[PDB]
């Protein structure tokens, strides 16, 4: 089972911060920019992950032109990034 | 009746592995303090370990000579650390002021800013000599909490 | 080739010769009477004959100074800021402020 | 003499120019008193222009100087007049050290050396700290190495070495650290001065 | 140790204003009241890592005072112990600065060879940093047996020691990208903060006090001091290794020369007399009696010295009564000159760089007294 | 090579006690080392010296069980070892009862004392003055 | 004396910009670097245990002070005020009254730890020898009056000590 | 089911004598001795700091927000933890559909652990510098991804239990030489503490260094291999351990031999340097299955 | 004339004043900024008794000087610097505190 093998790892975790608990007694905005790179490459990613479970059954003519077209915009997308990024 | 008198020793044992000392660099007392961590005199890893930090550590080295500007900067650091806390007056500076005293600024004691446990009289005190202020606080720890 | 310095070694002549000509009518505005005109004029005139005798040789530089054209063109560039604080402020010219108390021995 | 003599005089003549080469432009002004004694240049200056003194040295075709690194303050209250400011200055071209004293008794502000030298304005900030002494057209005067609620100027020779405000308790409120308590150990004065004149020619006739 | 007041414009630093002195221990009132040989001890405990090189610089204040010469055998003892300063100071200008950045080995690599150093401190006087060796009578007490063996014997081994740092840290690419390109400052305005030891020295003008100004026997013993090119924190840190490296051929020729005699100045108005010697002859204990309790009786006079510290320099500005006690003296350590750079060398920099500036500069904060 | 690494840790383990006494050299003493003892001192202390190892180092020594009256084996400082500190522990090169002897004076004290420690019968500030003396009497 | 720190451009043309371009492109100098702490990590460590081994040290070497005496009995201070005077902490404090009848040696003799930089200079100014510094390292007390000196007593209890300060002794008299 | 507590409790225990490695293994690089007073060798003092945090040490907040900072623990040890369930092994505890997604996907919710601690305190001092931290960890696993990918691509579904299978005969540090050398930087990132450095603030030292051995296992699975053997599991499972071991050694190598790269220039060498590089390697792994038969 | 100091006799008056307004506003900014301490209205109290002891004015020097001084110990609390409740704190807690008496100090005996 996924959920009983997954509820005893946060249980336990649980009862270890109680332990220390209960027993004892006596600006800028210059960040911004580069969060929201991380998500717009992030999806050019999520586009890019299928790869090497999909290219089984389809053809590689038709896939090759496609599957390299997503990572060249991928780079464009940085050379924008080269343009004056900033002190960053 | 015999299990309270022994598990009362193991709480103790755990400060008598290790001890987590600031670092302090207020002294010449502070350079003889980074011969502790020179592998000819260590305490490294058999008690004392260098990462010091604010909060975390347990111990904490009054380094020398303090001034009436650092009086009320190192009084605000002895209320950040835990409750099991042991100070240690390394240097005649920290003792009582061992040059200076009758200076103006020079504050006499270190005990009318943070109580001290532990006295080391050396000026530059001798990481020979230095050894020993770990090992007395290591012996220092005997009893706590009868009742 | 350049200095260690920050000032950049640039390849230039008759730069040093400009700048100290400069000086010398400063001199001759307002003090005359004065000595301070009368002992820095025959320093520069001495210097002004190395350099017109010397075509950018090391050892025109070397006199006087021995750091390259670079140092000897910051000592002319300060020159006229100096002759110009001397001329503004009177102290070289006149000379009738107070005399100190008598002590001096420790 | 072998090891009693540290040094014969042979430059002394030489450093001596210089007494006579700035007594040449002779300025009321400026120059006053010039004393020269073991291989080094000292120059008392007159109050009411201090800058157009550290201008000169500054560049200037005989002398090189630039470096007007070291400055110092004497307290003595034998003088009328009580403070001394004294420049250490040394130069890398010419390789020579000479000295700029003022005679003023400096309750009253004195021109600041900030437009000539850089590293002038933290020297300044001490002599103001230490003795007290105010500087005029002065950019930042902040306190360094006196404590943020120190009452007077630390060195003078008026008031004792322990000071008024020195020991700082904790005692009984909880977080607040003590100022008032004045009490300190007793520093034994001592009071050996020795009979007889140490040096002859040093000895001033009353 | 440092407060550091910061202002960022987003990231980057616009004004650096170090809110410092908070380790003024106020040598300067506290002298005043102390004779000659009781200021002594004082000049040692007021930088953290140089000992040897301290004291060194009141001595020769006191002796140029005095205009009294120290015997030709401890002017040698005072160079062997001056380079060995400058062997000292630069392990600490390496090592705290690795330390500061992150670099863990480095400090623990050297200090193993620094605890052997105190070796030498500890047999040659009482305790193991400070030392009331150099007087100014000249040198305390005479060399043992054994240490001129040893130093010999530290020295072949160190050549390897040292230039086991440079296979490390010079050569890596991390410290070509950190401390390339840090205040990169040469010029005239450079000149107008007066650094002396490094920095001028270390990048721009071949200005030195070692061989402009001899001290004690200088000139006769070679000297290589290195200079750079670029202001940036990289090239000051190479010529402070470079120094290293050409160190020993001072050291090593110190061992060449040495010329047996007197320890301390023969005329006992100076320095004390011999233990033997004071307990048979009378004239010996009285001085004994009179060169302790009473100070010198010093000639009256402004003197001001200046011997070249490895961080930059110790002007020691005495001046003089007719009494034993000197009225007000300032030992202007270069921590005063470092730290006036900051309001520069900040511009266009990040938290992090600041941290790497003060390291360079060596700013020990026992420095800042007077 | 590799065989004479191995069975010189063994020679080691077989030299000093055994399957007990290579324990005691394990658990109470930090590291363990075999060489030539002296074993002449005041109370329970061994004091060896002669091993090469490092520069700087005279064997393990080894803290002396119940010295005077602390009766402790597991925690010992160096309040153990009478004069010899300044012998063959650290600075002279002779041996305290082999080459150099310790010179008598009838004033030294005979049985070495321990550290003061915050234990009872430590040191004490003690008033010198007789002051000056105020008497009044019917 | 010029020794210079600068390159000065150590890559020309071809062979000698690739191999600089390769240190910067993956590692190479860090891998190296990593070699440098890997034969450090084989070597024997130079560490000494205190409780079991002890430190170098020297037959000169000033810890807690203790007084000394004659080999016949007889407090060996004389009471001078001298190493008082030359004390640069003040730390020495001397009152003297005649003992008994005839001799006159010490009443008041105060130490501080509190106070004390050492130096040695109080076993140098003693013309009589009675303070010589001992190799001592263990003190360590709970409050300042523990802390302190009292009127000689616990420096006269430095005869633990005093058995070590006679074979150094002989090693000082003529120098080293 | 009993083995998941064979899982964590031998597992909080190598996170506890890791204290010994990260001090004893590091001392020898830096000269000095780590750990011989407390134990025979130092074996005592990893438990003995558990007795030191957990029960004595008591607790002084900020502010404490009701929920928070009694709950950011939970999320840094829950999740170091759930982590170990779907690795490979010689035989995996409930092995997942797809295998290395589940992988980057607790590291990626992994970045909460530093964004509640930074919530934890009332003050603006410290959330700069707690932002600060997050985006040390949150760019590199940008790169994280794409590598992952390349090597999946070369061989094997997401399945972790099919990576075993492909190696067989050789190493794939071999053919994927430049995107090896990518792992041993890139793992760095998520709080070890070697090119970049920032009661329950014990628990997160637990916690931080469970993801180090994490990332030490998981690099023995897509670079390492030797043989699988499934008759003997006796020859997998020693032999397993010592190609870990010898990735903790260098991640402890970094920690004392490298100074920090600055956070500015961190991203100087990732973003402006790495991923141009990572993403024209991407780039050769998308043809090499294509030019040559390589599909599972 | 000399010396020049910043004003002369009456000018030096209105500086006072003009300081006098920057520290008055500044009382009830240092208690929710610092720290309550002890009150708002025994703040601006003690103000007052500060300048009563350096009503005097008798020449413009003496009176220039501490306008600079009252420029800088008052300053400490304007531009945020560091005290903790312990600098620049000028009425004393633990004062006895002794009075001028005939009979109240003679009973204690001093001096
Ligand atoms: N605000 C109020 O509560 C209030 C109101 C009106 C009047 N008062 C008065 O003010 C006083 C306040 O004192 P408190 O309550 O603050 O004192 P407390 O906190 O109880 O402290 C007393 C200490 O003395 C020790 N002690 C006392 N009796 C002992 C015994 N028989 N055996 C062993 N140890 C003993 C205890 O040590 P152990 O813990 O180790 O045993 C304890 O640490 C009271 O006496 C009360 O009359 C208080
Ligand atoms: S006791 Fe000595 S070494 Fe320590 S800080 Fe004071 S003067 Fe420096
Ligand atoms: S210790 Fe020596 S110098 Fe001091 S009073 Fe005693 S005999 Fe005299
Ligand atoms: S060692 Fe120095 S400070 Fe200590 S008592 Fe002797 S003279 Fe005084």
């Amino acid at each position: 089972n996924l959920m009983l093998a997954l509820l005893t790892n946060f249980t336990l975790a649980t009862l270890l911060v109680i332990i220390a608990f209960w027993l004892p007694q006596l600006f800028s905005m210059k960040f911004f920019l580069v969060a929201i790179t991380f998500l717009l490459f992030d999806l050019e990613i999520a586009l890019l992950l299928p790869l090497p479970w999909a290219s089984q059954t389809a053809n590689l003519n038709t896939m090759l032109t496609m599957a390299l077209f997503l990572i060249i915009l991928l780079a464009v997308s940085l050379a924008y990034e080269w343009t004056q990024k900033g002190l960053e | 009746e015999y299990v309270v008198a022994k598990l009362d020793d193991l709480i103790n044992w755990a400060r008598r592995s290790s001890l987590w000392p600031m670092t302090f660099g207020l002294a010449c007392c502070a350079v003889e303090m980074m011969h502790m961590a020179a592998p000819r005199y260590d305490m490294d890893r058999f008690g004392v370990v260098f990462r010091a930090s604010p909060r975390q550590s347990d111990v904490m080295i009054v380094a020398g000579t303090l001034t009436n500007k650092m009086a009320p900067a190192l009084r605000k650091v002895y209320d950040q650390m835990p409750e099991p806390r042991y100070v240690v007056s390394m240097g005649s500076c920290a003792n009582g002021g061992g040059y200076y005293h009758y200076s103006y600024s020079v504050v006499r004691g270190c005990d009318r800013i943070v109580p001290v446990d532990i006295y080391v009289p050396g000026c530059p005190p001798t990481a020979e000599a230095l050894l020993y202020g770990i090992l007395q606080l290591q012996k220092k720890i005997k009893r706590e909490k009868r009742l | 080739t350049g200095l260690v310095g920050l000032a950049v070694c640039e390849t230039p002549h008759e730069r040093l010769k400009i700048l100290y000509t400069k000086i010398l009518d400063v001199l001759g505005h307002i003090p005359k009477n004065a000595a301070y005109r009368k002992y820095t004029e025959q320093i520069t005139n001495e210097k002004l004959s190395m350099v017109k005798a010397e075509p950018d040789v090391k050892k025109l530089e070397e006199r006087l100074q021995g750091g390259q054209i670079e140092e000897v063109i910051l000592q002319a560039e300060n020159e006229l800021s100096l002759a110009r604080k001397m001329i503004q402020w009177k102290p070289w010219e006149p000379l009738v402020e107070e005399p100190p108390a008598s002590q001096w021995k420790w | 003499r072998p090891t009693v003599r540290p040094r014969n005089d042979v430059a002394h003549k030489q450093l001596s120019a210089f007494g006579e080469y700035v007594a040449e432009i002779l300025p009321k002004y400026v120059q006053q008193v010039q004393v020269s004694c073991f291989n080094e240049l000292e120059i008392c200056i007159h109050p009411d222009g201090v800058i157009p003194v550290l201008t000169f040295l500054r560049d200037h075709s005989n002398a090189q100087f630039k470096s007007l690194a070291d400055l110092t303050a004497v307290d003595i209250p034998t003088r009328q007049n009580r403070f001394e400011i004294v420049y250490n200055l040394l130069s890398l071209r010419f390789n020579s050290r000479i000295r700029v004293k003022t005679y003023t008794d400096e309750l009253t502000p004195i021109e600041s050396s900030v437009p000539v030298y850089k590293a002038a304005n933290w020297y300044e900030r001490e002599i103001w700290d230490m003795f007290g002494v105010f500087f005029a057209n002065h950019p930042d005067l902040r306190r360094i190495l006196t404590d943020y609620g120190f009452e007077g100027h630390p060195f003078r020779k008026d008031f004792p070495l322990s000071g008024y405000v020195e020991l700082r308790y904790d005692d009984e409120v909880k977080r607040v650290v003590a100022e008032p308590v004045e009490l300190a150990q007793e520093f034994r004065k001592f009071d050996l001065n020795s009979p007889w004149e140490a040096f002859p020619a040093y000895r001033q006739p009353p | 140790v440092l407060r550091l007041v910061m202002e960022l414009s987003g990231e980057m630093v616009r004004k650096c204003d170090p809110h410092i002195g908070l380790l003024h221990r106020g040598t300067e009132k506290l002298i005043e009241y102390k004779t000659y040989l009781q200021a002594l001890p004082y000049f040692d405990r007021l930088d953290y890592v140089s000992m040897m090189c301290n004291e060194q610089a009141y001595s020769l204040a006191v002796e140029k005072l005095l205009n009294i010469r120290p015997p030709p055998r401890a002017q040698w003892i005072r160079v062997l112990f001056g380079e060995i300063t400058r062997l000292l100071n630069h392990i600490m200008a390496v090592t705290t600065h690795a330390l500061d950045i992150g670099a863990m080995t480095p400090f623990f690599w050297m200090f193993e060879e620094r605890e052997k150093m105190f070796e030498f401190y500890e047999r040659v006087s009482g305790a193991r940093m400070h030392a009331a060796y150099v007087r100014p009578g000249g040198v305390h007490q005479d060399l043992p047996l054994g240490l001129m063996d040893d130093i010999y014997e530290f020295s072949k081994n160190f050549s390897l020691r040292i230039d086991e740092l440079e296979e490390m840290l010079t050569n890596n690419r991390i410290w070509r990208n950190r401390t390339v390109d840090i205040g990169i400052v040469t010029a005239e305005d450079a000149l107008n903060y007066g650094f002396s030891g490094v920095m001028l020295r270390g990048s721009g003008i071949q200005w030195d006090l070692r061989k402009t100004q001899p001290y004690d026997v200088y000139d006769q013993v070679e000297f290589d001091v290195p200079i750079g090119s670029r202001g940036d924190c990289y090239d000051r840190y190479l010529c402070r290794v470079e120094e290293m490296r050409q160190s020993i051929r001072i050291i090593s020729q110190c061992l060449n020369k040495m010329p047996p005699g007197e320890i301390k100045v023969d005329d006992a108005k100076v320095s004390p007399p011999k233990r033997a010697e004071m307990k048979t002859s009378m004239e010996s204990l009285i001085h004994h009696f009179k060169l302790y309790t009473e100070g010198y009786q010093v000639p009256p006079g402004a003197t001001y010295t200046a011997i070249e510290a490895p961080k930059g320099e110790f002007g020691v500005y005495l001046v003089s009564d007719g009494s034993s006690r000197p009225y007000r003296c300032k030992i202007k350590a270069p921590g005063f000159a470092h730290l006036a750079g900051l309001d520069k060398m900040s511009k266009g920099h990040m938290l992090a760089d600041v941290v790497a500036i003060i390291g360079t500069q060596d700013i020990v904060f026992g420095e800042v007294d007077r | 090579e590799l065989l004479q690494v191995l069975k010189r840790g063994l020679q080691q383990v077989s030299g000093h006690g055994g399957l007990r006494g290579y324990l005691r050299v394990l658990f109470r003493a930090n590291d363990v080392r075999v060489g030539t003892l002296v074993g002449e001192d005041k109370y329970g202390n061994k004091y060896y010296e002669d091993n090469k190892q490092f520069f700087g180092r005279h064997r393990w020594v080894i803290y002396t069980t119940e010295m005077n009256g602390k009766n402790t084996f597991w925690d010992v400082d160096g309040s153990m070892v009478p004069p010899e500190w300044h012998r063959w522990l650290h600075c002279m090169t002779d041996d305290p009862p082999t080459v150099k002897p310790p010179t008598a004076r009838k004033f030294i004290w005979t049985n070495h004392k321990f550290n003061l420690s915050g234990t009872p019968q430590q040191y004490v500030p003690y008033s010198t003055t007789r002051k000056k003396i105020q008497e009044w009497v019917p | 004396t010029y020794k210079y720190v600068n390159l000065r451009e150590p890559s020309m043309d071809m062979k000698s910009v690739t191999d600089r371009a390769a240190q910067t492109l993956l590692w190479t100098e860090l891998i190296r670097g990593l070699g440098m702490t890997l034969s450090y990590l084989f070597r024997e460590p130079a560490t000494i245990n205190y409780p079991f081994e002890k430190g170098p040290l020297s037959p000169r070497f000033r810890g807690e002070h203790a007084l000394r005496r004659y080999p016949s009995g007889e407090e060996r201070c004389i009471a001078c005020k001298l190493c008082e005077a030359v004390c640069p902490a003040q730390a020495i404090t001397i009152e003297a009254e005649p003992r008994a009848d005839g001799s006159r040696r010490t009443t008041r003799y105060d130490i501080d730890m509190t106070k004390c930089i050492y130096c040695g200079f109080c076993q140098e100014a003693c013309p009589v020898d009675a303070i010589v510094e001992g190799p001592n390292f263990e003190f360590s007390t709970e409050t300042h009056e523990e802390l302190l000196y009292n009127k000689e007593k616990l420096l006269n209890n430095g005869d633990k000590w005093e058995a070590e300060i006679a074979a150094n002794i002989q090693a000082d008299y003529l120098y080293r | 089911m009993i083995n998941i507590l064979m899982l964590i409790i031998p597992i909080l225990l190598a996170v506890a004598f890791l204290t010994l490695v990260e001090r004893k293994v590091l001392g020898y690089m830096q000269l000095r001795k780590g750990p011989n007073v407390v134990g025979p060798y130092g074996l005592l003092q990893p438990i003995a700091d558990a007795i030191k945090l957990f029960i004595k040490e008591p607790l002084r907040p900020a502010t404490s927000s009701a929920s928070m900072f009694i709950l950011a623990p939970i999320m840094a040890l829950g999740l170091a933890l759930t982590m170990w369930i779907p690795l490979p092994m010689p035989y995996p505890l409930i092995n997942m559909n797809l295998g290395v997604l589940f992988m980057l996907a607790m590291s990626s919710l992994a970045v909460y652990s530093i964004l509640w601690s930074g919530w934890a305190s009332n003050s603006k001092y410290a959330l700069i510098g707690a932002l600060r931290a997050v985006a040390q960890t949150i760019s590199y696993e940008v790169t994280l991804a794409i590598i992952l990918l390349s090597v999946l691509l070369m061989s094997g579904s997401f399945t972790l239990s099919t990576l075993i299978t492909t190696q067989e005969q050789m190493w794939l540090i071999l053919p994927a030489w430049p995107l090896a050398m990518m792992w041993f930087i890139s793992t760095l990132a998520e709080t070890n503490r070697a090119p970049f450095d920032l009661g329950p603030f014990a628990l997160f030292f637990m916690a931080e260094y469970a993801n180090i051995i994490m990332m030490n296992i998981f690099t023995a699975i897509l670079f390492l291999g030797t043989s699988h053997n499934p008759h003997m599991p006796e020859l997998y499972t020693i032999n397993f351990t010592i190609k870990s071991l010898l990735l903790t050694m260098s991640f402890l190598w970094i920690r004392a031999s490298y100074p920090r790269f600055r956070y500015d220039q961190l991203m100087h060498l990732l973003w402006k340097n790495f991923l141009p590089l990572t993403l024209a390697l991407c780039m050769w792994h998308v043809s090499l299955p294509i030019l040559t038969s390589g599909i599972p | 004339v000399k010396p020049i100091f910043s004003r002369d006799m009456n000018e030096a008056k209105r500086r006072v004043r003009e300081l006098y307004r920057a520290w008055y506003r500044e009382v009830p900014n240092t208690v929710h900024l610092f720290q309550l301490d002890i009150s708002v209205k025994q703040g601006r109290d003690k103000v007052r008794e500060m300048f009563k002891k350096n009503a005097h004015i008798t020449d413009p020097r003496v009176v220039d000087l501490l306008v600079i001084k009252g420029k800088m110990e008052l300053e400490e609390t304007i531009k945020v610097w560091k005290q903790r409740t312990h600098v620049m704190r000028f009425f004393h807690e633990t004062e006895a505190p002794r009075p001028k008496d005939f009979l109240s100090k003679f009973y204690v005996g001093h001096d």
